[PDB]
């Protein structure tokens, strides 16, 4: 069927066709145009009109253009051949290498596994961050968020958790970029041919690279995490693997989503947001599971807008995790990185059950230790050190070490800190805590605790400190 | 004769800190109260402009 | 034929505008060309705004859209026990289909004024905290309250499966059947769930059913009236039903979805005019029966997520007034290590001792008024040298009443038992043992009445109360154990 | 005549008319279902069609459904008949006692009394309680806040109020539930037939029962307050009584009223509430007054959102309080019964101009005092009650004796305590205090002052303490 | 022009909160339905394209680059809000400036702890790498320090020396 | 009409807080934009065209005047709110 | 507020009035802090002028930063130092205070002009101690700092 182009308001093109209406979710043609420019069906508004979202530029369109329907949805090379690639939203390669051949391709709207396919294995998937791995540890073939503020360093965490967990890995990773810096993803291809985890010549590429970054119009920004998702499915599924996914940030498939939603003739929810925020992500978060076919371990960059946890959209993301890590500007401001909120950031496994109750204790009493001297903070910054108890004060010390030795450099984070990346197991980093509580380092100072490794490093800092 | 007049002092001083932090309560919970009808009509007009505006 | 069919004007967002359709009822469930399903809740002179039961790719403008004769409503009965549902009462554990013989309407008035009596069977989850502070009857609507991560979900599973000890039992009146609303949760979640649930052979007196992420909004809307239904047979049966909807924020999200989409005027939050209407007649539907309507109950524990606290939002504020009581949960208790995590000066249950046996009630009143003697002079505690040992007392019963509350999860405790736990506390016999120490006594205290002295439980049980002669067996097993604990 | 249904969108029903228009208020009766549902008209939208709030839920109706209208507003029974029966907000029975059977019926909605027909004059109106009376007297025809809440006592006071109201002033009760938690009731309704206040026997209840419960629309429980007021009105009006309306709770009428005008599609005003906010409550409160033929007396709970007493809601609220009875926790935990806040409860009327010289000294004088005892209490806990000065331990003996002589047994709880009920007249109430004040009791015990009426119950308890 | 010709170009955009004002008038005008605080639903769009044309090129693309300091005013001081966190979400980093720094006398008006830059040392040479590579992340410690320090009470050598470097370094 | 012949008058709003509402309870349901606490754009020229009118005139106009004095109730002593200001 | 924010782009100078300040008896009400010029710049208005400026700013952002103590605790809980710079810096505060004769009505002192080198000269001496015996009283409602040394004398 052909139709004709009859309004353009930014990304939302109507589209008239005279015969055959194309379903909701098919991706049209626009005819006359130097690079290809997919409109996807969002809505039938009546008298032979769709409504649809644009996945490139609208400008240089003309009233009564061509329009060609597809037949389908989206549809987009996935298999091995993806692998060492990178793809737009629509499947094109973008790294200039030609094409894409595989065998088989796959529409990026697809059902969610249902209910008899899930799994509720878990076990531990240790990182090397001490807060992490302490607090609030990942699992293996689980769903682990990443949320803060702008700046307070989700993308930093995320290349660390590649650099310790995706450089040795077994089987396949994807990575996704949703809305964000062109940049970052020139960074992150050129590191991963250099660590050879991408590999231009032969074919043991480990990594598929998709990216729709914050250059690209909403239409692109709203599908290519459901692009990258579908790379990721076909590994888990056809090839029954284990597999990687990483997404930054998946808050970008919202926000593009509320950036069209007046177009599409919403009336819109609280703090402007779409109303179909939560069905619109639960179809999409939905997909990105274990399943008993194969295992996904994905690890999601949550953006908060304002800082405000409450905002409607990392809200409704919480409920789609195993585990969270809470990244806060308050933290960050004081140095102390990784900025990971200890008394907000939680794990499906942290049971004394599954990590042990030695790991569990460990962790319930530093974060005891912790909320404790939070509620002291403001009591004692008036009312002075000298009125509390030499055990309100030994809590007070105690804890502002620990809250140091939970910083740590990263490897990936040099040209920020000037320090060399520490990588710590989880033994040493139980082991370390256990031992600041238990009282063990009462005679060394503060800052000895302050952003080292195991906690070795922390001897040794104080008697450099000495003079 | 200096306990007298420290432990007078302090019972005065303390009595004053006391005051002055139920006062500040006071006026923050206004504050409070205030901030908080505002979000509620900024959130609603917002709603509202945009319904209106389709 | 336009007044028993229609055609689709437009589609899209889960709204579809129908031509024609003129003798449909309001809220009926139509079917599309596709076989979908969907609802007729706009009824508008040129035009039914239908609401899409799945995904709208299958629609399109032209399609016929026919009234079936169709009634919403579910499978009802015991043949529902230890399976898990969707909303429409489709089995979706894959263990073959429901062998159910009766249905029930999901949307029906509550029982009226007149068919009740007064809230008077205990409703005992297991939890201490809870059992003894906040008690909840047979009939009630206690809301569980607090932001993400607090534990709201942990104390329902732990409800749930306490009534094991019951449904095991013989004493017919005591049993009581479990029903677990999962609402806009994800999958796997849902399976963790009832992996807890069959681990702990809780899953045969219990319904589960789910309306998860990617269910299209009306079957979130609908899960919890399904989930009443189910719970209602019980009700009327001279039986005993427990529902919990987890959560009704996600239900109230999901509803605006529908009504701002349906170009209902948006309110407060964006929420439509009836959102408290929505929750009312599903929490109205929870009762106690009088005995010439079969004396069998509906409790129900809807589940309330807030935002940084704020109880004074929208949708808290709705079911807060709408409901008996409310357990509140607070984060920073939960990493103080309360945990769980009651503020026990705010929680209240309207009920009360009406829903409380005789031994806990004598406890648990002596244990409100030490802890709200206690939360009075609380910030003297690390501020305080010089204080009169008539508040020294105060702080230290305090503390230690406090720490017995704290309690494990998944393991539900018999009433006797946490009888025996908090008579402890409250007649000073733990005044002496540092703080810390507690849990590990509570935990080793128990373990030996319930293995050396399960005749003095039988007993508390039996007399209803803590008799003279239970008293000297209790002093003696606590004087000497602890003498014992201490060496 | 009869419209048809053209629109349905959940609580809300357009009808259209073929000849005449259903003015607005009126109520309309929809024809072929198996309940009643009454649909109150809220606009004409032109073109022969009005838009209707529905009292009850509209699942079932069809486009082309027959709607009658019935010529007036909601009209519900009216009469001595009403008294210990339960109705819903278009008048039907609820309590399953049959029909109620009055000669008259009355329209709900019916404008405020004319400037002419008000009263100049502010009465007391004597509860017989010490507390209230003494220190925050009601006044006839006034409005009267009622703090505190769940637990502290709300459900004996009232009907402590419908006891001493009907015995010492011969004026009946309504009791309006907006929103009514349905459990509360069935509750509800139990304590007052245990109590004798409502008698299911005989034709001596003293109060009717109108409930709006939770689980009805919003147009429904936005009704209620007014289906109760008409009842209350024709014992004002047709009987000449001095009454009782009893409103739990306001905040809820409120909240129903911001609910429908969400549902018609009016803009909220600030903080969510409705534009017609102010006069919402306005055109329901100026309806309670003393006019020349009698007058109603409202006793109305008062939720404060957020404990904030500048939201809109309190505030709108509080413009119509002549006076509060703050319950209070605290009171209640030391065994004072009723639990009334004697410094925090307030009253307009408490004013020499308004109430005696010597009414007005003694409460005065009664606050002072209590205030006084006060400032008192931290030089106890630290000094002990003995290095006061003989002025000083004078205040705390006397204060104590006037907190324990503002307790009092009332008849309405005399099955769960004991005790036989008091009613203490205005007179002896104002005497009493005044000589605890004076000094006249001073050689007496200070728990022979608990529990008692009229101070010679106080004589006669010390001695019999001997 | 200067990017794709090999030559380097500084683009100063003082600034963007004026022009997301002038974009919101003229939506409006249009009649598209207003977003958050009355902006339009894609403000983040309008400043995130513009941004992203800062880049450095490759030596097959020539080699040049374009820079950008766009501005942005705050109201209060809270770089929190809405439309200040979108432009930090799009940048490589941000200097941000307070009152109370200034008028304490410390101009430039730097806040450390709040402003960072997203290429680090990279972007400098290594004679300042060699001075400047651990001073950021020590002068945050030490305003957190001298804050918890504030009532001089018994401090330790090494609090007491992080103290005087602080203090000297400002 | 006292002030304009030569005689004195005196005006009291009771009250001014009062009338604003009644005003914006009009302007919402005429679907005018809310502003600052709900109330249309014109709150403060409702009060600005009524109080102009209280005046002292001139000999040459009659030397009659119109006193105003309006009322408004704060909420809890806020008298930097908007209708007060 | 739109209407105030957006008018600060289209001045060279800003005086903004307090109600704060007013409520305190400050007259002028003029926020020392939140008042700025496009001229304050040693290169036009010379260094001592200047430097001048921002000893006052920097003395009354310095008192500002410790007033949530005393609002608490009160003075007695503050350094030698920092008792200093309070007494100091509400000196300050007084001595930009000043009668106007429009408003000689409402202050019930005659209206007073200050020559811009009497203005430098009378905080230049403030900022360097030269009147730390002084009550602060003195330097509220005066013209020349020689009027509030007058006005220190009379008050005995
Ligand atoms: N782990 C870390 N160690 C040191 N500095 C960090 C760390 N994480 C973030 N930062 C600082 O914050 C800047 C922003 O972090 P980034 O991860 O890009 O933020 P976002 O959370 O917006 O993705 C970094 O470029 C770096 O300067
Ligand atoms: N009594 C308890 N003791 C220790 N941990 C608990 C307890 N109750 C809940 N938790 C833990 O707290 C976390 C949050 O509990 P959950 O019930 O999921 O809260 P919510 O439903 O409010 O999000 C879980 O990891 C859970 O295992
Ligand atoms: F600015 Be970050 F990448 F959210
Ligand atoms: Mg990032
Ligand atoms: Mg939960």
């Amino acid at each position: 069927t052909t139709g004709r182009i009859v309004a353009v308001i930014g990304a939302v093109v109507d589209v008239q066709f005279d015969e055959g209406l194309p379903p909701i979710l098919n991706a049209l043609e626009v005819q006359g145009r130097e690079t290809r420019l997919v409109l996807e069906v969002a809505q039938h508004l009546g008298e032979s009109t769709v409504r649809t979202i644009a996945m490139d530029g609208t400008e240089g369109l003309v009233r009564g253009q061509k329009v060609l329907d597809s037949g389908a949805p989206i549809r987009i090379p996935v298999g091995p051949e993806t692998l060492g690639r990178i793809m737009n939203v629509i499947g094109e390669p973008i790294d200039e290498r030609g094409p894409i051949k595989t065998k088989q391709f796959a529409a990026i709207h697809a059902e969610a596994p249902e209910f008899v396919e899930m799994s509720v294995e878990q076990e531990i998937l240790v990182t090397g961050i001490k807060v992490v791995d302490l607090l609030a540890p990942y699992a293996k073939g689980g769903k682990i968020g990443l949320f803060g503020g702008a700046g307070v360093g989700k993308t930093v965490l995320i290349m660390e958790l590649i650099n310790n967990v995706a450089k040795a890995h077994g089987g396949y990773s994807v990575f996704a970029g949703v809305g964000e810096r062109t940049r970052e993803g020139n960074d992150l291809y050129h590191e991963m041919i250099e660590s050879g985890v991408i590999n231009l010549k032969d074919a043991t590429s480990k990594v598929a690279l998709v990216y729709g970054q914050m250059n690209e119009p909403p239409g692109a920004r709203a599908r290519v995490a459901l692009t990258g998702l579908t790379v990721a499915e076909y590994f888990r599924d056809q090839e029954g693997q284990d597999v990687l996914l990483f997404i930054d940030n998946i808050f970008r498939f919202t926000q593009a989503g509320s950036e069209v939603s007046a177009l599409l003739g919403r009336i819109p929810s609280a703090v402007g947001y779409q109303p179909t925020l939560a069905t619109d992500m639960g179809t999409m978060q939905e997909r990105i599971t274990t399943t008993k076919k194969g295992s996904i371990t994905s690890v999601q960059a949550i953006y908060v807008p304002a800082d405000d946890l409450t905002d409607p959209a990392p809200a409704t993301t919480f409920a789609h995790l195993d585990a969270t890590t809470v990244l806060s500007r308050a933290i960050a401001e004081l140095g102390i990185y990784p900025a990971v909120d200890p008394l907000d950031s939680t794990s499906r496994i942290m049971d004394p059950n599954i990590v042990g109750s030695e790991h569990y204790d460990v962790a319930r009493g530093v974060q005891k230790i912790l909320q404790d001297y939070k509620s002291l903070q403001d009591i004692i910054a008036i009312l002075g050190m000298d009125e509390l108890s030499e055990e309100d004060k030994l809590t007070v010390s105690r804890a502002r070490k620990i809250q140091r030795f939970l910083s740590q450099p990263f490897q990936v984070a040099e040209v920020f800190t000037g320090h060399l990346g520490k990588l710590v197991p989880l033994k040493e980093t139980i082991k370390g805590f256990q031992q600041i509580l238990a009282g063990e380092y009462d005679h060394l100072p503060e800052q000895a605790f302050y952003m080292v490794g195991p906690i070795e490093e922390a001897v040794a800092k104080a008697d450099k400190l000495a003079e | 004769e200096s306990t007298t007049s420290e432990q007078s002092a302090r019972m005065t001083a303390m009595d004053n800190a006391s005051k002055n932090a139920s006062e500040m309560i006071d006026k923050l919970t206004l504050t409070f109260n205030r901030t908080r009808q505002a979000v509620i009509t900024k959130e609603l007009i917002e709603i509202i402009s945009g319904a209106a505006a389709l | 034929d336009l007044e028993e069919t229609g055609r689709v004007l437009s589609i899209g967002d889960g709204i579809a505008r129908v031509h024609g359709l003129r003798n449909v009822q309001a809220e009926e469930m139509v079917e599309f060309s596709s076989g979908l399903k969907g609802m007729s809740l706009n009824l508008e002179p040129d035009n039914v705004g239908v609401v899409v039961f799945g995904n709208d790719k299958l629609i399109k403008e032209g399609d016929i859209v026919k009234r079936t004769g169709a009634i919403v409503d579910v499978p009802v009965g015991e043949e529902l026990l230890g399976r898990v549902v969707d909303a429409l009462g489709n089995a979706i554990d894959g263990k073959g289909p429901i062998g159910s013989k009766a249905r029930r309407r999901v949307g029906l008035k509550a029982p009226g004024i007149i068919p009740r009596i007064s809230v008077r069977e205990p409703m005992q989850t297991g939890i201490k905290a809870v059992d003894s502070l906040v008690p909840i009857g047979r009939g009630q609507r206690e809301l569980i309250i607090g932001d993400r991560q607090t534990g709201k979900t942990s104390i329902a599973i732990d409800t749930i499966i306490n009534q094991k000890r019951f449904n095991d039992g013989t004493d017919e009146k005591k049993k009581l059947y479990c029903i677990y609303v999962a609402i806009g949760q994800k999958r796997s979640t849902v399976a963790q769930l009832v992996k807890r649930l069959t681990d702990a052979d809780a899953m045969k007196y219990t319904i589960v059913v789910s309306a998860t992420a990617s269910d299209a909004a009306p079957l979130q809307y609908l899960a919890p009236y399904s989930g009443c239904s189910m719970g209602e047979y019980f009700r009327d049966n001279g039986k005993h039903a427990l529902i919990i909807y987890d959560d009704l924020s996600k239900q109230a999200v999901a509803y605006r979805q529908m009504s701002l989409l349906l170009r209902r005027p948006p309110g407060r939050e964006a929420y439509p005019g009836d959102v408290f209407y929505l929750h009312s007649r599903l929490l109205e539907r929870a009762a106690k029966m009088n005995d010439a309507f079969g004396g069998g109950s509906l409790t129900a524990l809807p589940v309330i997520e807030t935002q940084a606290g704020d109880v004074s939002a929208y949708i808290p504020t709705n079911v807060i007034s709408i409901t008996d009581g409310q357990i509140f949960l607070e984060t920073e208790l939960f990493y103080k290590g309360i945990r769980p995590a009651i503020n026990v000066g705010l929680s209240v249950s309207r009920v009360g001792s009406a829903a409380q046996t005789r031994a806990m009630k004598q406890v648990a009143g002596t244990m409100k008024l030490e802890l709200a003697q206690y939360r009075e002079v609380a910030a003297f505690a690390q501020f305080g040298s010089d204080l009169d040992a008539a508040t020294q007392q105060l702080l230290s019963r305090g503390v230690r009443l406090t720490e017995l509350l704290k309690q494990g999860q998944y393991s539900p405790m018999a009433i006797e038992e946490q009888v025996a736990v908090i008579y402890a506390g409250v007649r000073g016999y733990l005044d002496k043992l540092e703080p810390s120490k507690i849990t590990k006594f509570e935990n080793a205290f128990l373990s030996h009445v319930i293995s050396q002295h399960q005749a003095l439980l039988g007993k508390i049980r039996t007399d209803g109360k803590i008799s003279e002669e239970s008293d000297a067996k209790l002093k003696e097993i606590v004087t000497n154990f602890l003498a014992g604990f201490e060496a």
